[PDB]
DNA sequence: GTCCCTGTTCGGGCGCCC
DNA sequence: TGGTGGGCGCCCGAACAGGGACTG
C-alpha cells in the first residue's frame, strides 16, 4: 500500500527547473525488470502515466538487490539532486552491537518496497520524469512519474527517516519499555517479555506499521538467533561481524589499497591490534584511482600482521548499564594505538585504533591523549557516558607533562597498566641554567632572494663555528644552528636561541616529526643529560647573539 | 493575540546549518524531557528535514539542583540575526554597575517564553535532539516563542521589561538592574542578607507576572588588575639579565615608557649563562625607571562597542591562570589572574572554562558585551568537555590558539 | 606588503548499512 | 558490467587561515 501519511513540502532551488535528460540504454535484462516493476507499481498508483505536459526526464536503471533474486530500480537524479532544496540530514549516525543490552526476546523486521510506500510532495512530482524505453519495435516506450519516493533523489533517505520516526511515534508511546533501534526501514526490535507475550506485541507493531502502509515481509527474523542485523549476527549472549573478506591481489593499487583500508578499518571494530599505517602511507603522492602501486617492505609485512590477525575467531558481547565502561589503550609503532572496551576482563564489547596524525611535530603523551579524547566521544555515542581509562602510562610521566606543558589538557579517570610499550617522555629540558655547560650562542640567517644561508653558534669558551646552507628558509637556518650546537656539546649544555619558532618546537618537547631536521634534532636530546634553552630577542645587540648574528649574516 | 514582530536576518547571510554533537544519557533524557513538555505548551514544534537549518542544543545541571536547563547554543544564528543590538536597542550601559557591592545574577530567560516569535523566523532557530547509539534518527523541533539564547529575544521583551520593573526600579533607585539576554543582573551597595531580602523581593515582582523567574554573589568591587612585574635579585646572572630584557623589550610594546639599553650593556660579551653579574648603578636605576613605568596605568585605550573584545588567557601552571582583555593588540581594558586548587586532582579543562565564565561575567558587568576568548586549549579536547562545566545561560564566541611559551613568562607572577 | 610554517576545513576515494 | 541517494568511519590532498620574520 502507500502510506496514508502526509507529505513533505519541498522545492527546487531558486529560478531552476527540472531536468532534461535523455534516458541512456537499458540492457534488455532489465528493461523487462522495469516494466515488471513499473506496471506493478502504475496499478498500485505508485507512478503513474505522464502526457506532453511534462518536459523533463531524467535517466533511470535497476541492479539486483542483496538475494540478488530481485531488481533495485534506481534513478540517476544527480541533475535534479543538483537543483532540490537542501535538508538537515536526521540520521545522526550509525547504531552499534555493542550499544545493545541483552533483552528477554528479539526480532528484526524490514519494511516491503519502504521508499515506495511513503508519499512524495504532489507539487514536485513533476520533477520526477522518467521514461522506460521497451524493445523498440514494440514500444516507445512509456513515460511515467513517481508519486512516491525514488530511490536516488538526495531528499528521499531524510524524508524516509522522518516520516518513520513520524509513524513509530504513536507506537513507542505505548510501548515505551519496547526497544526499537530503527534505521531506515531496518527494524530490531527487543522486550523483556517472554517469547509469547513479546511475539503478540510484534504483530501488534507489524499491525500498526500496516495500518501505516508499511508491509512487513518475511524477511522476518523470529526464533531465530542469531540474528542478522546491521552487518552483523546477534546471538544472544554475544554477536559478531559478518565475515570480513579481505582482497588478494598481487599488484595492489590505489582503490585496491584504499578499499583494503577500507575493509581493515570496518574490522577493527572488534578486531585487536589491525593497523593501517604503513599501508595508508602507500595512499600518498599518487593521482589516481587506478595508478598501481607497489607495497613498502613494511606495509607488505603490517598486511601480513592484519591477515593472520583476522584468522582468530572473535565476538562481541552486549552492554551492561549496572557496570562500569573500561578501555584500555595500547601503544602500537608510528603514533598508531589500538583499545579495547569491556566491563568484565576478558568479554570485549568492542575495540579500535586511532592512528590519526596531528601536527608537524608531536610527541607520543598528546596522541595518547588524542586516542583518549576519541574514544571518549565515541564511549558517549554508543553508551552515552563516559568510560574509565587503562593507559600504558606511569602517572608521574603525566603528572610531569600537565605541569611542563603550557596548553590546558586533561585525562579523565584512569590507572596504569603494566602493558609495554609504556608511554614516556623521552627527554626533559632544564628549568634552571646549567653550572659548567658550554654555552652556546646560536642563529642562523637565509636569504629570501637566493635562498642560501649560514648557521652557526658562538660559545662562551671561545669556540665558534658557521655551516654554510643552500636553499634553505630563515626558519631552517635557525633549526640548523639549534643541531649543530647539539652536535658540538658535551652531556650537557647551555643553548641561547633568537627564535620563537624553533624554541616553541622543542619546548613542546616533540618525540616525532615530519621534518628529517626536528628528528635529528630530537636523537640528539635524547642522547644529552641535561640541555637548557633560552631566548632572547633578535638584533638587540644582546651578545654573544650579537656576535653569532655578525657570523651568520654573509647574507 | 500579542501582535507578532518582524525580524530580519543579516543582508547576505543565510540562516545557521551546524550539527549536533553526541550528548550523554543524563542529558538527552534531559532535553526529551523538557522538549516534550515545551511542545504540550506549544512553544516549539516538531518540524521536518526540509528546513535547512541547525542549532545545537544540550542541558546543565545548575547548582545542585535537581533541574535541569537547556542551553541552544545561538552564537551561530545571534551572529546572523540582523541588529536589534545597534538598530532596534536603546540601551545605555549602567556604569554604575560596575561599582556595587553585591550583584546576583538571576535568569530571567523563562519570561521570554510568553511573547510569540515572528513566523517567518522560526525555521532559523530550528535544533535537533540525537539518541543513544543512534537508535532513532534525530528529532527535530523549532521555536514558536522567543528562544532563550536568541539575542533578538531581549531586544524584542526589552519594552515589557521596562513596565515589569518600572515600579521596584522607582522604589530602589539606590538598586541598579541590568538585562543581558537571559539574565538579570542586579547590584546593590546593600549589606548581604538585605541585598539577599532585595533579590528575594525581585523576585516576587517577577512572579506577579510569570512565569517565573543562580550564579549568586558577584561583587564588582572586589575585582582587581594584575601589573606586570620585574623581580628582586641581591646577585644578577646573565640568564636572568637575559630573561629580564627579554620580558621588558616586550613590555614596552605595552609601556612605551620602557628602556632597556643600559640593562642589555650588562650583556655584552659572550658570557656563560650562570656567571654574576654586577649591576652597574644606572642599569641598577634602570630597573628602577621600568619597575614603576611599569605602575603607570597604559594609556590612551578607549572602549569602542563597534568592535569584538578580544580575550587572551594563559596556563601560569600550579592552579594559576592570566587574562587580559583588549581589543587592539597590546591595549589592555583589564588584565588579571585567576587562582585555584593546587590540589592533586585539578582539572585543566573544567579549570579553563570556570576562566572563561568569570572573565565573561565581568565583561558584561563592565560593557555589556561578551569578549572572543583565545582559548589555550586543543579543539578536540575542549569540546570534548566544556559543556560538564558551563553553568552560564550565555556562550561566548571562542578560537583556540597554541600560545607561544613566551608570551606566559610576560605576564607570569613573582 | 613578502615569504615561511602551521593549523583548519573541505572535498574526494574507499569501507559499512539501508 | 556500469549509472543513484543519505549516514557514519578512515585516509589524503587541496584551499584557505593565521602568526612570525623579513626589506631597505
Ligand atoms: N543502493 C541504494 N540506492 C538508493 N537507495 C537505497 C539503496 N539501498 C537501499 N536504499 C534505500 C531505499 C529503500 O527503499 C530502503 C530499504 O532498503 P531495502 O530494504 O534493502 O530495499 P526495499 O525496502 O526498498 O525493498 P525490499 O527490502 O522489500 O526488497 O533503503
Ligand atoms: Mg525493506
Ligand atoms: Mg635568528
Amino acid at each position: 500500500p502507500i502510506s496514508p501519511i502526509e507529505t513533505v513540502p519541498v522545492k527546487l532551488k531558486p529560478g531552476m527547473d527540472g531536468p532534461k535528460v535523455k534516458q541512456w540504454p537499458l540492457t534488455e535484462e532489465k528493461i523487462k525488470a522495469l516494466v515488471e516493476i513499473c506496471t506493478e507499481m502504475e496499478k498500485e498508483g505508485k507512478i503513474s502515466k505522464i502526457g506532453p505536459e511534462n518536459p523533463y526526464n531524467t535517466p533511470v536503471f535497476a541492479i539486483k538487490k542483496k538475494d540478488s533474486t530481485k531488481w533495485r530500480k534506481l534513478v540517476d537524479f544527480r541533475e535534479l539532486n543538483k537543483r532540490t532544496q537542501d535538508f538537515w540530514e536526521v540520521q545522526l549516525g550509525i547504531p552499534h552491537p555493542a550499544g545493545l543490552k541483552k533483552k528477554k526476546s528479539v526480532t528484526v523486521l524490514d519494511v516491503g518496497d519502504a521508499y515506495f510506500s511513503v508519499p512524495l510532495d504532489e507539487d514536485f512530482r513533476k520533477y520526477t520524469a522518467f521514461t522506460i524505453p521497451s524493445i523498440n519495435n514494440e514500444t516507445p516506450g512509456i513515460r511515467y512519474q513517481y508519486n512516491v519516493l525514488p530511490q536516488g533523489w538526495k531528499g528521499s533517505p531524510a524524508i524516509f527517516q522522518s516520516s518513520m520516526t513520524k509513524i513509530l511515534e504513536p507506537f513507542r508511546k505505548q510501548n515505551p519499555d519496547i526497544v526499537i533501534y530503527q534505521y531506515m526501514d531496518d527494524l530490531y526490535v527487543g522486550s523483556d517479555l517472554e517469547i509469547g507475550q513479546h511475539r503478540t506485541k510484534i504483530e501488534e507493531l507489524r499491525q500498526h506499521l500496516l495500518r501505516w502502509g508499511l508491509t512487513t515481509p518475511d524477511k522476518k527474523h523470529q526464533k531465530e538467533p542469531p540474528f542478522l542485523w546491521m552487518g552483523y549476527e546477534l546471538h544472544p549472549d554475544k554477536w559478531t561481524v559478518q565475515p570480513i573478506v579481505l582482497p588478494e591481489k598481487d599488484s595492489w593499487t590505489v582503490n585496491d589499497i584504499c578499499k583494503l583500508v577500507g575493509k581493515l578499518n570496518w574490522a577493527s571494530q572488534i578486531y585487536p591490534g589491525i593497523k593501517v599505517r604503513q599501508l595508508s602511507k602507500l595512499l600518498r603522492g599518487t593521482k589516481a584511482l587506478t595508478e598501481v602501486i607497489p607495497l613498502t617492505e613494511e606495509a607488505e609485512l603490517e598486511l601480513a600482521e592484519n591477515r593472520e590477525i583476522l584468522k582468530e575467531p572473535v565476538h562481541g558481547v552486549y552492554y551492561d548499564p549496572s557496570k562500569d565502561l573500561i578501555a584500555e589503550i595500547q601503544k602500537q609503532g608510528q603514533g598508531q594505538w589500538t583499545y579495547q572496551i569491556y566491563q568484565e576482563p576478558f568479554k570485549n564489547l568492542k575495540t579500535g585504533k586511532y592512528a590519526r596524525m596531528r601536527g608537524a611535530h608531536t610527541n607520543d603523551v598528546k596522541q595518547l591523549t588524542e586516542a583518549v579524547q576519541k574514544i571518549t566521544t565515541e564511549s558517549i555515542v554508543i553508551w552515552g557516558k563516559t568510560p574509565k581509562f587503562k593507559l600504558p602510562i606511569q602517572k608521574e610521566t603525566w603528572e610531569t607533562w600537565w605541569t611542563e606543558y603550557w596548553q590546558a589538557t586533561w585525562i579523565p579517570e584512569w590507572e596504569f597498566v603494566n602493558t609495554p610499550p609504556l608511554v614516556k617522555l623521552w627527554y626533559q629540558l632544564e628549568k634552571e641554567p646549567i653550572v659548567g655547560a658550554e654555552t652556546f650562542y646560536v642563529d642562523g640567517a637565509a636569504n629570501r632572494e637566493t635562498k642560501l644561508g649560514k648557521a652557526g653558534y658562538v660559545t662562551n669558551r671561545g669556540r665558534q663555528k658557521v655551516v654554510t646552507l643552500t636553499d634553505t628558509t630563515n626558519q631552517k637556518t635557525e633549526l640548523q644552528a639549534i643541531y649543530l650546537a647539539l652536535q658540538d656539546s658535551g652531556l650537557e649544555v647551555n643553548i641561547v636561541t633568537d627564535s620563537q619558532y624553533a624554541l616553541g618546537i622543542i619546548q613542546a618537547q616533540p618525540d616525532q616529526s615530519e621534518s628529517e631536521l626536528v628528528n635529528q634534532i630530537i636523537e640528539q636530546l635524547i642522547k644529552k643529560e641535561k640541555v637548557y634553552l633560552a631566548w632572547v630577542p633578535a638584533h638587540k645587540g644582546i651578545g654573544g647573539n650579537e656576535q653569532v648574528d655578525k657570523l651568520v649574516s654573509a647574507g | 493575540p500579542i501582535e507578532t514582530v518582524p525580524v530580519k536576518l543579516k543582508p547576505g547571510m543565510d540562516g545557521p546549518k551546524v550539527k549536533q554533537w553526541p550528548l550523554t544519557e543524563e542529558k538527552i533524557k534531559a532535553l526529551v524531557e523538557i522538549c516534550t513538555e515545551m511542545e504540550k505548551e506549544g512553544k516549539i514544534s516538531k518540524i521536518g528535514p526540509e528546513n535547512p537549518y541547525n542549532t545545537p542544543v544540550f542541558a546543565i545541571k545548575k547548582k545542585d539542583s535537581t533541574k535541569w536547563r537547556k542551553l541552544v547554543d545561538f552564537r551561530e544564528l545571534n551572529k546572523r540575526t540582523q541588529d536589534f543590538w545597534e538598530v532596534q536597542l536603546g540601551i545605555p550601559h549602567p556604569a554604575g554597575l560596575k561599582k556595587k557591592k553585591s550583584v546576583t545574577v538571576l535568569d530571567v530567560g523563562d519570561a521570554y517564553f510568553s511573547v510569540p516569535l515572528d513566523e517567518d523566523f522560526r525555521k532559523y532557530t530550528a535544533f535537533t535532539i540525537p539518541s543513544i547509539n543512534n537508535e532513532t534518527p534525530g528529532i527535530r523541533y523549532q521555536y514558536n516563542v522567543l528562544p532563550q539564547g536568541w539575542k533578538g529575544s531581549p531586544a524584542i521583551f526589552q519594552s515589557s521589561m521596562t513596565k515589569i520593573l518600572e515600579p521596584f526600579r522607582k522604589q530602589n533607585p539606590d538598586i541598579v538592574i541590568y538585562q543581558y539576554m537571559d539574565d538579570l543582573y542586579v547590584g546593590s551597595d546593600l549589606e548581604i542578607g538585605q541585598h539577599r531580602t532585595k533579590i528575594e523581593e525581585l523576585r516576587q515582582h517577577l512572579l506577579r507576572w510569570g512565569l517565573t523567574t543562580m550564579g549568586y554573589e558577584l561583587h564588582p568591587d572586589k575585582w582587581t588588575v594584575q601589573p606586570i612585574v620585574l623581580p628582586e635579585k641581591d646577585s644578577w646572572t646573565v640568564n636572568d639579565i637575559q630573561k629580564l630584557v627579554g620580558k621588558l623589550n616586550w613590555a614596552s610594546q605595552i609601556y612605551p615608557g620602557i628602556k632597556v639599553r643600559q640593562l642589555s650593556k650588562l650583556l655584552r660579551g659572550t658570557k656563560a649563562l650562570t656567571e654574576v653579574i654586577p649591576l652597574t648603578e644606572e642599569a641598577e636605576l634602570e630597573l628602577a625607571e621600568n619597575r614603576e613605568i611599569l605602575k603607570e596605568p597604559v594609556h590612551g585605550v578607549y572602549y569602542d562597542p563597534s568592535k569584538d573584545l578580544i580575550a587572551e588567557i594563559q596556563k601560569q601552571g600550579q592552579g594559576q591562570w592570566t587574562y587580559q582583555i583588549y581589543q587592539e593588540p597590546f591595549k589592555n581594558l583589564k588584565t588579571g589572574k585567576y587562582a585555584r586548587m593546587r590540589g592533586a586532582h585539578t582539572n585543566d579543562v573544567k579549570q579553563l572554562t570556570e576562566a572563561v565564565q568569570k572573565i565573561t561575567t565581568e565583561s558584561i558587568v563592565i560593557w555589556g558585551k561578551t569578549p572572543k576568548f583565545k582559548l589555550p586549549i586543543q579543539k578536540e579536547t575542549w569540546e570534548t568537555w566544556w559543556t560538564e562545566y558551563w553553568q552560564a545561560t550565555w556562550i561566548p564566541e571562542w578560537e583556540f590558539v597554541n600560545t607561544p611559551p613566551l608570551v606566559k613568562l610576560w605576564y607570569q607572577l613573582e
